[PDB]
RNA sequence: AGACCUGAGUGUGGCAGGACUACCCGCCGAACUUAAGCAUAUUACUCAGCGGAGGAAAAGAAAACAACCGUGAUUCUCUCAGUGAGCGGCGAGCGAAGAGGGAACGAACUCGUUGCCGAAUCGGGUCUUACAAGGCCUUGAGUUGUGGCACAAAU
RNA sequence: CCAAAGAAGGUGUUAGCCCAUUGAGCCAUAAACCUGAGCGCCUCAUGAAAAGCGAGUAGCACUGUUUGGGAAUGCAGUGUCAAGUUGGCAGGUAUUUGUCUGCCAAAGUUAAAUACAGAGUAGGAAGACCGAUAGCGAACAAGUAGCGUGAGCGA
RNA sequence: GAUGUGGCCUGGAGGUUAGGACGAAGCUUAUGGCGUGAGCCUAAGAUGGACCGGCCUCUAGUGCAGAUCUUGGUUGGCGUA
RNA sequence: CACGAGUUGUUCGGAAACUGAGCACAACGUUAUAUCGUUUUGUUAGGAAAGUGAAGGUGUGUCGCCAUAACUGAAAAGGGGCAACAGAGAACCUGGGAUUAUAUUCCAAAAAGAAAUUGCAUGUGGGA
RNA sequence: AACGUGUCGCGAUGGAUGACUUGGCUUCCUAUUUCGUUGAAGAACGCAGUAAAGUGCGAUAAGUGGUAUCAAUUGCAGAAAUUCAAUUACCGAAUCUUUGAACGCAAACGGCGCAUGGGAGAAGCUCGUGUCAUCCCCGUGCAUGCCAUAUUCUCAGUGUCGA
């Protein structure tokens, strides 16, 4: 192999999930469809976000939508399952 | 050696020096005392030296360094200082060429320093 | 927080993997907390916390290298080493005459200058 | 319109990015120079044509 | 170049140096020495050597000697 | 008429973004740059201005590896012992 | 069957590609301009164009000068010399080379050939601390010729 | 009061003695470089004590070009094309004979003196130069803002 | 059109003499004096805030009123169309 | 002007994945110079550009033949690509009190819901 | 008268002049001074607690490592002396995103492959494990030409022979 840097699987899901948002419409979709919102890797996909959801916070995404945003960031709409409440992971998180 | 033949060369090498060189260039000469214990003449200003002013409005003034701005080119002394507008205190600046240290900040690389400049 | 080098140096290849996995994990959560507003000691924990990231792959990646440059010292593997773990040089330099190759004479060459020898010597 | 190569877009979003006033901070450093951005753009005087 | 026999053979050792890169297209080969005039030397070739180019320097440039 | 009038008669572009330079230049329907001639290997360059060689020159950027390389050979390759 | 020759396909190990291009080397190559017009001429074997290398390049070791009491690779400098050379609608204009004073210079070598040998060669493995100018092994290349000895500074 | 230091920068006015500087010298050091071709060990090398030499080549012819080269300086295309048993080339007016001088082409490598006429890296020295409409277009977040579909233009 | 001028003026260089924080250059003038003149000098700034004058010589990117001159600014037309 | 926000898709448009007027990488040829020419009239290149695999043999598993791995091949002429957001193709469509700004894109268990389509698998039921 | 005309003093507009120059231009010198498929030069994105440009840097991102220094940086904030954490200078160790000669195939697509290593896998299977189909992610190799080469690889030819 050429490539001969150590490069870890234990850090990708912390590149893939940047940081949560606090807007309004995050926090609506919090308290009302059991959505996280997070600012993720642009060149990420929704596979590899639900991996990372479940790898960081634990819980299980079972929908995710994905905009990539005027500003050059991608934004993840992540939806929980009914087991799991978005409220108290966005306290978990410290959202 | 910032100064050479070409004026423009030297000037340039001073105001553009990087950090080190102008701690350097911002020596005071030390007291009398220190100068008969030490045999140096004069030593880089350091945080926390006993300096007093020699030129300047100040002359006669006596304080702690507090401040070696170094992108300034001046030293802030504790004692050095007047009122703004409002009342508040603020410390005027001084060049360190315009002060006379009169107690050291001793550390151990300023020992070796020291020792590296003695002239006996 | 910070991360002493030579504590680092003196760590294992697990450890320091696991150091780095819980620094990275401190760095997410303080990109959270400066989403969220946060209090300014917080977030000037971010650069120390990013700069012991550094000096943790840092290690990883000398000790790394050092171990490679290592295994393919052997004339066995040294004709498959990769060519990152190579010596870089210059274009020029690594396709140039080495002086051993520079150096190389004929037998009638040598044997001219055993026999007429350069010398030393001085005029009164 | 609608349809614009995602590169373009990454092209658009940096220079909406970079449309911003100086940080007041800025005026205040030693030995500042700068007051206005000066290269700030407004779309209906400078065309970015990307 | 690269083969080890050329570039441990004195003879043609020389070849692998990077002065003779593309030595057919400067003109340095036999053929390329031949239209350049480099077969003949003295009065045939005086206004050709090194080059045409190097005794037209020689020939056209203006001296300034320091005083004059 | 030609002028006011046929300045709202120009649509589309002859020219978008180039990959290799990014200037705006690259042809679309001859799918070829104007500035640099890419896809062509070699890049223009013409003696007739000099000022356009000189605002594309080595130097006019960043040098990432011409200044480390350059920074080696200053110091004559060293290396640990 | 197999061999050789002439060509393929894969594996293995490498190289080329672009940039720079002020100077340097090869080709290509104008016109404005001057001639008080203009066509040869001039500008100019220049600009523009194409290709190539370096720290310098190119040149260089006599199929050279000369006609001497002879000199002695190349390059460069002053002079030769704007020349009682020479080329030119012999007009406008172009236009060098020996010699001499110097800079530099340990400056000289390598093939082919011809004679005498004839694999003594070169790559690969492997071992000597070693991809040794070494030893062993290898049809693998090579006898459609690698290498060694001698050729005027020699005997 | 210094001066083996007067050196021209900085500091709130014009500073040898306020600062930095301006010496001898000291410390450290991958290789490379220099030194009885520095000095050891193993290995490996090593010194002396008759023939013929470059063939589509060189020449000629024609045509083009280049040159001061002029009955043709060099080169190119095509034609056709050698000699070496008294050889070949050069000897600046063509030819045929002789006689003399040099030299031995058609294979190759070579440092230094030379260029850097809009290059680049790391450092230096400066100037009877310019002093913000000057000097680089640019003393400034300048090849920037801005213009052009574009080549480009450009404060 | 030629020439002459111990003829005037400007930026630098060798010299030589001075001047300046008790105010240098620049700038202003019903501000006088001198010179045929180019100009020079003084005075006053309720101007300026740090350089600079005279003389001998050397040197040049050395003197503007106009070039449908260059750049910058202003301007009557005009509170008009 | 300043600050803070906003663009959500298995089914929508594109690409994945069609050919067209055409382009021109390779290949070959030419040119002092590739930065030139040829390259759809079924179609490159004096041109050996197929790396696929019908039937066989051998072996595994599935049954009473099928699938899977290997050795010998029948057949297949004419290299690789791009060029249509209006041609071809294309499995989602209503309601919402779901926004300040998006929606055939958001709605979560009574999905407001009702579907259609791929890929892979497990049982069920039948055959090998 | 009023407009208007002068003169003086003081204001405004306007930024000449003079001083000052970390700039330019010109000349000269030194040397283990000359990039790139081991991926250059150029393009593009991004990186700071605060950060538009510029500078520096590359997901280790206004820098990691080492050596010298010897207490800063500095607008605010945060942290706080013998190598071990400062800050500067230098450089040996490293990092080095998408490209670009750009080279798996394309390209106004952050697209699509073939081999080969991995990773994650909430279905299924197996006893919350382990294993894991489709789907997804990552690393490496894969352009063309040429040279050498195959412990002597596989072939083709009404080429020349030989059995
Ligand atoms: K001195
Ligand atoms: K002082
Ligand atoms: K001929
Ligand atoms: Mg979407
Ligand atoms: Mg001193
Ligand atoms: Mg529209
Ligand atoms: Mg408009
Ligand atoms: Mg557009
Ligand atoms: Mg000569
Ligand atoms: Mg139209
Ligand atoms: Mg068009
Ligand atoms: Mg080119
Ligand atoms: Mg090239
Ligand atoms: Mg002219
Ligand atoms: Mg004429
Ligand atoms: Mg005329
Ligand atoms: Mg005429
Ligand atoms: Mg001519
Ligand atoms: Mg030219
Ligand atoms: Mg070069
Ligand atoms: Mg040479
Ligand atoms: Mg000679
Ligand atoms: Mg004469
Ligand atoms: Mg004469
Ligand atoms: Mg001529
Ligand atoms: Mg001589
Ligand atoms: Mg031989
Ligand atoms: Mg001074
Ligand atoms: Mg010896
Ligand atoms: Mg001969
Ligand atoms: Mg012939
Ligand atoms: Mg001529
Ligand atoms: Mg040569
Ligand atoms: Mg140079
Ligand atoms: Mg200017
Ligand atoms: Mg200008
Ligand atoms: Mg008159
Ligand atoms: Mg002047
Ligand atoms: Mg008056
Ligand atoms: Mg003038
Ligand atoms: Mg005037
Ligand atoms: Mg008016
Ligand atoms: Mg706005
Ligand atoms: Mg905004
Ligand atoms: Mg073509
Ligand atoms: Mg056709
Ligand atoms: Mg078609
Ligand atoms: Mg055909
Ligand atoms: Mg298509
Ligand atoms: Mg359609
Ligand atoms: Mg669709
Ligand atoms: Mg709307
Ligand atoms: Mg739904
Ligand atoms: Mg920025
Ligand atoms: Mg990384
Ligand atoms: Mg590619
Ligand atoms: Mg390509
Ligand atoms: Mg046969």
């Amino acid at each position: 192999s050429n490539r001969v840097t150590v490069e870890s699987k234990d850090i990708a899901a912390f590149n893939v999930i940047r940081y949560p948002l606090t807007t309004d419409k995050a926090m609506k979709k919090i308290e009302e469809n059991n959505t996280l919102t997070f600012i993720v890797d642009s060149r990420a996909n929704k596979t590899e976000i639900k991996k990372a959801m479940r790898k960081l916070y634990q819980v299980k995404a079972v929908k995710v939508n994905t905009l990539i945003r005027p500003d050059g960031l991608k934004k993840a709409y992540i939806r929980l399952s009914a087991a799991h409440d978005a409220l108290d992971t966005a306290n978990k998180i410290g959202l | 050696s910032i100064k050479c033949g070409s004026r423009r060369k030297a000037r340039r090498a001073h105001f553009q020096a990087p950090s080190h060189v102008r701690r350097v260039l911002m020596s005071a000469p030390l007291s009398k005392e220190l100068r008969a214990k030490y045999n140096v003449r004069a030593m880089p200003v350091r945080k926390d030296d006993e300096v007093i002013v020699k030129r300047g409005t100040f002359k006669g003034r006596e304080g702690k360094v507090t401040a070696c701005y170094r992108l300034k080119w001046v030293i802030l002394i504790d004692k050095v200082n007047r009122e703004k507008a409002n009342g508040s205190t603020v410390a005027v600046g001084i060049h360190p060429s315009n002060v006379e240290i009169t107690k050291l900040k001793l550390t151990h690389h300023r020992k070796s320093i020291l020792e590296r400049k003695d002239r006996s | 927080h910070h991360m002493k080098i030579k504590d680092l140096r003196e760590k294992s290849k697990d450890d320091l993997l696991k150091t780095l996995t819980e620094y990275k994990k401190e760095l997410s959560q303080l990109r959270v907390v400066q989403q969220t507003g946060g209090a300014e000691t917080r977030l000037g924990r971010i650069r120390p916390i990013r700069k012991s990231i550094a000096r943790i792959l840092t290690v990883l990646n000398q000790n790394e290298r050092s171990n490679l440059k290592m295994f393919y010292a052997d004339r066995k593997l040294r004709c498959k080493t990769p060519k990152v773990l190579r010596t870089k040089l210059t274009h020029r330099r690594r396709l140039a005459l080495k002086e051993n190759e520079k150096n190389r004479k004929t037998s009638r060459q040598m044997r001219q200058a055993h026999k007429f020898p350069k010398r030393v010597y001085a005029v009164k | 319109g609608r349809f614009k190569p995602l590169a373009v877009k990454k092209k658009y979003a940096k220079k909406m990015n970079q449309n911003k006033p100086v940080p007041y901070w800025i005026r205040l450093r030693t030995g500042n120079r700068i007051k206005w951005n000066e290269k700030r753009r407004h779309w209906r005087r400078t065309k970015l044509n990307y | 170049p690269m083969c080890k026999t050329i570039r441990r053979d004195p003879r043609i050792n020389w070849i692998v140096n990077s002065v003779h890169k593309h030595r057919e297209q400067r003109g340095l080969t036999s053929a390329g020495r031949k239209h350049r005039g480099l077969r003949h030397k003295g009065h045939k070739a005086s206004k050709l050597r090194p080059s045409y180019r190097a005794a037209w320097r020689r020939n056209n440039r203006i001296v300034f000697l320091r005083k004059r | 008429t030609k002028g006011t009038t046929s300045m709202g008669q120009r649509h589309g572009r002859t020219h978008i973004l180039c990959r290799r330079c990014g200037r705006n230049s690259y042809h679309v329907q001859w799918e070829r740059c104007a500035a640099c001639a890419y896809p062509r290997a070699s890049r223009r360059r013409y003696n007739w201005s000099v000022k356009a060689i000189k605002r594309r020159r080595t130097g006019t950027g960043r040098c990432r590896y011409l200044k480390v390389v350059n920074r080696r050979i200053a110091n004559h390759f060293k290396t640990p012992k």
